[PDB]
């Protein structure tokens, strides 16, 4: 998979 | 922290809107159909299942008439959106799969919690993995 982009609120 | 792990467990199996209800199970995988991340108790699937799903997506309605699998359980699928949202039920539970750039979501629902909230819940992360340009 790609790098988690930041979590959301 | 910032896992896809994460991802699943704070953003697709938290408390809907304070309900205090929650989805049986979600995923997220790959639109190549490996998995990126799943909850503790998302069913076994099989690699055919997954490959159904990806025809799905490219072939909007093929699997109306035959239904959905995951794990060998069969939902109904019900009205979705052209190569974007698969929706299935099963029972007074169901399922929801939105597909983005590169990743599908899952989510299983079993009562009381309705469709519309399992929609709500993978399509808000959905949408936000596509203002990620995911």
């Amino acid at each position: 998979p790609p790098p988690p982009p930041p979590p959301p609120p | 922290s910032g896992s896809w792990q994460t991802y699943v467990d704070e953003h697709l199996m938290c408390d809907i809107e304070g309900t205090g209800q929650h989805l049986a199970s979600a995923a997220i995988f790959g639109t190549d159909g490996n998995v990126w991340a799943k909850s503790s108790s998302f069913p076994e699937f099989k690699p055919d299942e997954i490959n159904a799903i990806i025809k799905e997506f490219s072939e909007p309605g093929a699997l109306a008439p035959t239904g959905l699998f995951l794990a060998g359980a069969k939902y109904m699928v019900i009205q979705g959106e052209p190569g974007a949202v698969i929706r299935g039920k099963k029972g007074a539970g169901g399922i929801c799969i939105k597909k983005t750039g590169q990743a599908m979501v899952f989510g299983i629902y079993e009562e009381p919690v309705n469709p519309g909230q399992c929609n709500m819940v993978v399509e808000r992360l959905g949408d936000y993995l596509v203002d990620q340009g995911m």
